[PDB]
């Protein structure tokens, strides 16, 4: 139980901006797919980055996360 | 590019410009040419010299006296001592882009010139000085007489560079982390660029004259949202950036 004055920075229930406020700013990441498409977009002023230039970072599909979660919670005795 | 200045034929300090720090160069053929020239001209036995005819730390020149007299006939010829910093730059330069065998060769060469001090840790000497007695032989047989260490050797610069190179070669760090700005791709060619040109008429008479010959332009008016002025106004405007009272 939380009073009305305290509900300002609670996790999973209320936002930092307050209960009667919704001004969230969402980040987006823009990544190209091919070098030819990247240079074609750059010719028009659109900036995109090839997947080969993010070597420290990795991009995976949604099936890998599903498989990893499926790996969790396995017990052999029962 | 080929010559460091108008007075020095070649300087080993050009390596730093054309290596790990501050990649600013094009026409990689020039890079190969200057590297080969440096290797052919300045390489020695335990290191390389900064430039030809330097008398630093010599059994001559009367070290307690400055302002070298114009008597450099042969008193500073083929007796430039050494500087392993250009050697420790080469391993990093090779390991950066794509070279591996050069890295092993330079590491093997550098391990022989090392001196072990307290607690048994690598230490890089500054330079090796020629013995004061065996000077005549070097004039007839250059790069043949053994040398001895001389001067200070808590060289933080060379030691730090060698440590960084060894750490990078060990594989713990990637070349893409040291430079986040991606300065290692300066040798990639750029194909071409298309240039756009706009034509305007100063008054109605000029527009009529150009439309007579088939050239369609617009006068200074009719583009009210857009204004044109000479560049001296732009310079005067730019003369106010970063001002503090």
């Amino acid at each position: 139980y939380v009073p009305l004055k305290d509900q300002r920075n609670v996790s999973m229930r209320f936002s930092n901006q307050g209960p009667l406020e919704n001004d969230l700013v969402v980040h987006v990441a823009l990544i190209a797919e091919s070098q030819r498409l990247q240079v074609f977009l750059n010719t028009y002023g659109i900036q995109t980055q090839t997947p080969q230039q993010v070597e420290p970072i990795q991009i995976w599909p949604q099936q890998e996360l599903v498989k990893a979660y499926l790996q969790l919670g396995i017990n052999e005795k029962l | 590019l080929p010559r460091a200045s108008t007075s020095k034929e070649v300087d080993a300090s050009l390596l730093s410009v054309v290596s790990f720090p501050a990649f600013a160069v094009e026409d990689s053929q020039l890079v190969e040419l200057t590297k080969q020239e440096i290797i052919t001209k300045l390489q020695g036995r335990y290191g390389c010299c900064r430039f030809l005819r330097d008398g630093y730390k010599t059994p001559k020149e009367d070290p307690n006296r400055l302002y070298y007299e114009p008597a450099e006939l042969k008193l500073f010829e083929n007796i430039e001592c050494e500087w392993p910093l250009f050697w420790t730059y080469f391993i990093l330069d090779g390991v950066f882009s794509g070279n591996a065998e050069q890295v092993q060769e330079y590491k093997e060469a550098l391990e022989a010139v090392l001196i072990k001090g307290k607690n048994g840790v690598p230490l890089l000497p500054e330079l090796y000085s020629v013995p004061p007695d065996r000077v005549d032989e070097e004039y007839q047989n250059p790069h043949t007489v053994d040398r001895v260490p001389m001067g200070k050797l808590p060289h933080m610069w060379g030691q730090s560079l060698y440590i960084l190179g060894s750490l990078m070669a060990e594989g713990f760090l990637a070349p893409g982390e040291i430079d986040p700005l991606n300065r290692r791709f300066s040798t990639v060619p750029k194909p071409d660029v298309v240039v756009q040109v706009s034509i305007l008429a100063e008054t109605e008479e000029i527009k009529t004259i150009l439309k007579d010959k088939g050239i369609y332009v617009e006068t200074i008016a009719e583009v009210y949202p857009i204004r044109v002025q000479p560049a001296r106004i732009l310079s005067h405007i730019y003369s106010s950036l970063g001002c503090n009272n």
